[PDB]
This record gives structure tokens, C-alpha cells and sequence, in this order.
């Protein structure tokens, strides 16, 4: 991007410097700030097992120090399955990991179910014959705990220097 | 003060949403409970028979009984019949056949049956709707005359 | 000394993103077992052919999804520790779900929200859904191809409606 | 520490206007499309179909 002969510095649409203009070669320079990230820990049961994958986001992996690159950034400790099964640990972009096979943490691919096809006709009805009773079950909070708190007494320890100030 | 500011915040923002789910299972406990409905997918997952609350810490539970078929028997079917020029309709059902005979079932048990006057409506002409074929319908009322 | 702030604000946040995936995986994941259409289309004579994925295109996003898409700064805030975590499912699966319900609908009916699918000839079973809302069965047949003309222009217009002004996806662009 | 503050509390009250509607879709999702409605003027104008 090339300023003007007087300009020396830009912004954007966030008043953040972005570029900048070399004082001893009129040379012009991009500021990117160096990475940051969230570390993250996947891990199954502590009953279960004692081995961890650890999760960084948006963090290219040759800048990170078994690897992987996940749209969701790098993820060390867990290796890549091509098979697909039912999403166990969720981790971004439709990437599943799990413990299984000793067990190892796998990473995956998340599979939308399982496939089906239906053979549709100009002339096939198929009729169910027999049936079957069911019994679901679902939960419904209702109503969280009733409680009250006076301020005088929490925020003063009840002296008079500070419930004569709190007024 | 901010410390004590921010807890009651969050808590008018938490207590809508249990308000939310408060006035979702006054509305389950009576269409499912005291009623049958026919919203699909309400109460439960299939056709819906009844249902049971029960009581538990801050909240309720639900046992809700439903119907849903088994066993899917592949046929061949037609949307109409001709008898005699006029179209023969299902009054409530299907038409259905094993390849010799046709039937007339219902729509969610296999019961097949025999095509009378009885359970058809005519209606018009038959050389105007498409995938209609040809057969019988029996008469109920002819063999009683007969027999005397 | 300020004590624990930031930990109240990263728990609501994170609730926030958890509360965003369990929206979209209630939303769309309806079903269980992931149809597909035949390979023909003799559906008594309708014309899906704009709400059914179309192959020769990189994605399997329908056309009118495709216009929908096309109707409708990464780092210039992000220099802050702005991070935007990315969606859980891909805007591909969900044009997956989508394909299945379209497939579900047309070649089963209403019969595979219940149990399994079970196949119904479509022209059949119109004739049981305006068997629902009093008119007889004998409407549908009798006027058959008059009703598939209507419903085939009736796509023919709505696709000129989205692709005339940009104001008829005011409520998401709000967003 | 006010200003972040005040964007997190706007997020938890306008990120539950949507949660109102990801609710109302998902149950046009299972009348409408998984079914036929009687509900009047919920699956569309008229008496509806699909
Ligand atoms: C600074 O000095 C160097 C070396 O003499 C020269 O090459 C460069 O052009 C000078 N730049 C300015 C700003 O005068
Ligand atoms: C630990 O896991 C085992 C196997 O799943 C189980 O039998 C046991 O009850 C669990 N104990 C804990 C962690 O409470
Ligand atoms: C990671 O860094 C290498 C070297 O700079 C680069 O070639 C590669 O494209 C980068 N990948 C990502 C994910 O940005
Ligand atoms: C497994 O997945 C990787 C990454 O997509 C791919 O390069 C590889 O060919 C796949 N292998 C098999 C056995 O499919
Ligand atoms: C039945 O459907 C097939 C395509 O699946 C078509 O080729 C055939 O002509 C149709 N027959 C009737 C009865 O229309
Ligand atoms: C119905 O026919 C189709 C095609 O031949 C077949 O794939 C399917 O298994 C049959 N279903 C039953 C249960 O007869």
C-alpha cells in the first residue's frame, strides 16, 4: 500500500495503527501483532484415564513450541482417524475426539448420523403391520432457589462510620 | 457495591429464563397430561397416547406414552378404480394389493378388506385421472335380493 | 486487587458460545438417519429441481440457498484479544440436514418424523393433506396438472423476489 | 473495566432474543415441515398444506 509523500502512518476503521513509514528509507512497513491464543485441555474422565490433548486456538503449529491442523487451530496429543462415528468431545468445525481404540485420544471427522435411502415409485405404499408402545421422558427446571440479602449488613460490617457513610 | 450490583443482574436475567420454562411446562402439563395433542413432536416422539407427571427437586418429570410402528410391508397401489366408468375413491384409506386382488387398509395398520359400495364414493368419470386401473367392486346389496 | 472479574465474564461468554451450539444442533438435527433422493424426479409433475442440491456446483448448497448466501475486519478488532471462536457444525453439514428433510418430506410424507420412512407416491399424498383441511380427495386428481402449473410458477416468482432488492433478508442482516 | 462490563451484559440479554427464536424455529421445524398444522396463521397465511 503506497501513502502519500507527507502521509506517514495509517489506521483502520478502529483507529489502530496498521502501517508505518521508515524513518531512515522511505520504505513502508505492515504491523501484525504476534499471536495469541486459548489454550485448552480435552481430557476424559480422571477415573477413566490420565492422558490429555491439549488445544491451541487460531495457533499455527510451526509457532506452537503427534500434531494435527484443525480449522479450529493445532491439537497436540491426539491422532487423526479417517473413520467417522458420533461426536463425543466437540472441538470446532466438525471435529470430534474421543478414548478409544490400550486407548488413545482420536480425532475425527463428525459423522451426521448414519446413511439411509428410500426406494419412492410411482406406485409403492408401504403399510406398517405392527406396533409398538414407548415411554420417553424429558425435564423441566420449574423454579431456582428463593433467597434475599440485605446490603447494609454485607457491604458494612455493621459499624456506624459505615452505615453513616453508605447513606 | 458493584460486587453486590452485578450478582442481582444476573440473577433477574437467570430467573427469565427459568420464567421460560416455567410457562413450557404449565403448557406441556396441559395439552400433554390433561388432553391429547396433536402437535407433532410435543409430547414425546410419535403418536401420542397420554402421559404422567411426577414431581422432583425444583422441576417436574414427564413419562410421556407413545405409539409407533414396526414392521413395513413394501405393496403396489393405485389412486383410484374404475368400475363401470365412474371413479371409486377410498372413503378413509388406502388401496392397496398382493398382486392377485386388490384391498382397502388403513393408514397405519395393515387390515385389508374387500371393495364394496359401502366405504367408496364415486365421482365422476374415470378417463380423467391418471394411474387409475381397472378391477371389481363388489355390491353388498345384490345377494340378499337373490336369496329370496 | 480486583478480584475474580474476569473469570465472571469468561464463564458468561463461554456459556454463551456452548447456549449457540445447542441453538443450531436443536434447530436443524430433527432427524436420525440421513436420506437421499432417487435418481429420478417423476414427481407427478412438480418441478423441485431449484430447492434440491444441484451436483455441478463446488458445494451441495441448493440454488436457492445459493442466492440467499450470495444476498447477504477479521483482524481489526481481533488486535485486542478479540477472538472469534469458530461454529461447531460447518456451513456444509448443515446444507446436509437440510438436503435430508427436503428428501424426507417428499418421498415420505410426515410418516418418518414417528418411526422409519415409509414410501408414498407424492400424488398420493397431496390428496391427503388437502384430505386434512376439508376439501376432498377428489379435487387434487381431478385438477391435477392444473395445481402442479400453479405450484410451478408460484417458485417461479419468489426466486425473482429475493433476487430483485437486497430488503427481503432485512431480519437476519440485522443481526 | 466498566466498558467490558457493559458489552457483556448486552451480549446475555440480546443473546436471549435469539434463544427465543432458535425456540420458536424448532417448533415450526416439527409441525410445519415433519407434519400439517391446524394452528391458524402459524405455518403461513391459509389453510396450509406443506
Ligand atoms: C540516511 O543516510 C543513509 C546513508 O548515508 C542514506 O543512504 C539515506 O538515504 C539517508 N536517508 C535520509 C532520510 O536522508
Ligand atoms: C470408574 O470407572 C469404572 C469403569 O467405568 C466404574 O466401574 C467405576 O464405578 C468408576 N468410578 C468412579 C470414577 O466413580
Ligand atoms: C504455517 O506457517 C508456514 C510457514 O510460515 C506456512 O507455510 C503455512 O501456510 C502456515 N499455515 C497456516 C495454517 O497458516
Ligand atoms: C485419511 O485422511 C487424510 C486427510 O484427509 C487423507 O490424506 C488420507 O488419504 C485419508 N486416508 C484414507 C485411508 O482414507
Ligand atoms: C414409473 O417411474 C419410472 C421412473 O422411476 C418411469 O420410468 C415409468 O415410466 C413410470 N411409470 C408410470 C406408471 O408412470
Ligand atoms: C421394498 O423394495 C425395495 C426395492 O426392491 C427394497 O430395497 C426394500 O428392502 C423393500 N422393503 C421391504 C421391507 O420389502
Amino acid at each position: 500500500k503506497k501513502f502519500l509523500p507527507f502521509q506517514q502512518f495509517g489506521r483502520d476503521i478502529d483507529d489502530t495503527t496498521d502501517a508505518v513509514r521508515d524513518p531512515q528509507t522511505l520504505e513502508i512497513l505492515d504491523i501484525t501483532p504476534c499471536s495469541f491464543g486459548g489454550v485448552s485441555v480435552i481430557t476424559p474422565g480422571t477415573n477413566t484415564s490420565n492422558q490429555v490433548a491439549v488445544l491451541y486456538q487460531g495457533v499455527n503449529c510451526t509457532e506452537v513450541p503427534n500434531v494435527f491442523q484443525t480449522r479450529a487451530g493445532c491439537l497436540i496429543g491426539a491422532e487423526h482417524v479417517n473413520n467417522s462415528y458420533e461426536c463425543d468431545i466437540p472441538i470446532g468445525a466438525g471435529i470430534c475426539a474421543s478414548y478409544q481404540t490400550s486407548q488413545s485420544i482420536i480425532a475425527y471427522t463428525m459423522s451426521l448420523g448414519a446413511e439411509n435411502s428410500v426406494a419412492y415409485s410411482n406406485n409403492s405404499i408401504a403399510i406398517p403391520i405392527n406396533f409398538t408402545i414407548s415411554v420417553t421422558t424429558e425435564i423441566l427446571p420449574v423454579s431456582m432457589t428463593k433467597t434475599s440479602v440485605d446490603c447494609t449488613m454485607y457491604i458494612c460490617g455493621d459499624s456506624t462510620e459505615c452505615s453513616n457513610l453508605l447513606l | 457495591l458493584q460486587s453486590l450490583q452485578t450478582y442481582v443482574t444476573q440473577q433477574l436475567i437467570r430467573a427469565a429464563e427459568i420464567r421460560a420454562s416455567a410457562n413450557l411446562a404449565a403448557t406441556k402439563m396441559s395439552e400433554c397430561v390433561l388432553g391429547q395433542s396433536k402437535r407433532v413432536d410435543f409430547c414425546g416422539k410419535g403418536y401420542h397416547l397420554m402421559s404422567f407427571p411426577q414431581s422432583a427437586p425444583h422441576g417436574v418429570v414427564f413419562l410421556h406414552v407413545t405409539y409407533v410402528p414396526a414392521q413395513e410391508k413394501n405393496f403396489t397401489t393405485a389412486p383410484a378404480i374404475c368400475h363401470d366408468g365412474k371413479a371409486h375413491f377410498p372413503r378413509e384409506g388406502v388401496f392397496v394389493s398382493n398382486g392377485t386382488h386388490w384391498f382397502v387398509t388403513q393408514r397405519n395398520f395393515y387390515e385389508p378388506q374387500i371393495i364394496t359400495t359401502h366405504n367408496t364414493f364415486v365421482s365422476g368419470n374415470c378417463d380423467v385421472v391418471i394411474g387409475i386401473v381397472n378391477n371389481t367392486v363388489y355390491d353388498p346389496l345384490q345377494p340378499e335380493l337373490d336369496s329370496f | 486487587q480486583y478480584g475474580s472479574f474476569c473469570t465472571q465474564l469468561n464463564r458468561a461468554l463461554t456459556g454463551i458460545a456452548v447456549e449457540q451450539d445447542k441453538n443450531t444442533q436443536e434447530v436443524f438435527a430433527q432427524v436420525k438417519q440421513i436420506y437421499k433422493t432417487p435418481p429420478i424426479k417423476d414427481f407427478g409433475g412438480f418441478n423441485f429441481s431449484q430447492i434440491l442440491p444441484d451436483p455441478s456446483k463446488p458445494s451441495k448448497r441448493s440454488f436457492i440457498e445459493d442466492l440467499l448466501f450470495n444476498k447477504v475486519l477479521i483482524c481489526a478488532q481481533k488486535f485486542n484479544g478479540l477472538n472469534v471462536l469458530p461454529p461447531l457444525l460447518t456451513d456444509e453439514m448443515i446444507a446436509q440436514y437440510t438436503s435430508a428433510l427436503l428428501a424426507g418430506t417428499i418421498t415420505s410424507g410426515w410418516t418418518f418424523g414417528a418411526g422409519a420412512a415409509l414410501q408414498i407416491p407424492f400424488a398420493m399424498q397431496m390428496a391427503y393433506r388437502f384430505n386434512g383441511i376439508g376439501v376432498t380427495q377428489n379435487v387434487l386428481y381431478e385438477n391435477q396438472k392444473l395445481i402442479a402449473n400453479q405450484f410451478n410458477s408460484a417458485i417461479g416468482k419468489i426466486q425473482d423476489s429475493l433476487s430483485s432488492t437486497a430488503s427481503a433478508l432485512g431480519k437476519l442482516q440485522d443481526v
